[PDB]
């Protein structure tokens, strides 16, 4: 699947 | 929270797991190293290096 997460 | 493209390292640092990520429609200037809880499944990035 198509993935995100928490950029900083 | 943005898309990853492709995840291309991993360190640690005191104690804490990062990933350098590729971000999907940014260029590589704008990769960052990221600590393991900003990501949705960490696990598969452990699970793909540890059965190696």
């Amino acid at each position: 699947k198509v993935h995100r997460a928490r950029k900083t | 929270e943005f898309v990853v493209e492709k995840v291309l390292d991993r360190r640690v640092v005191n104690g804490k797991v990062e990933y350098f990520l590729k971000w999907k429609g940014f260029t590589d200037a704008d990769n960052t190293w990221e600590p393991e809880e900003n990501l949705d499944c960490p696990e598969l990035i452990e699970a793909f290096l540890n059965s190696q």
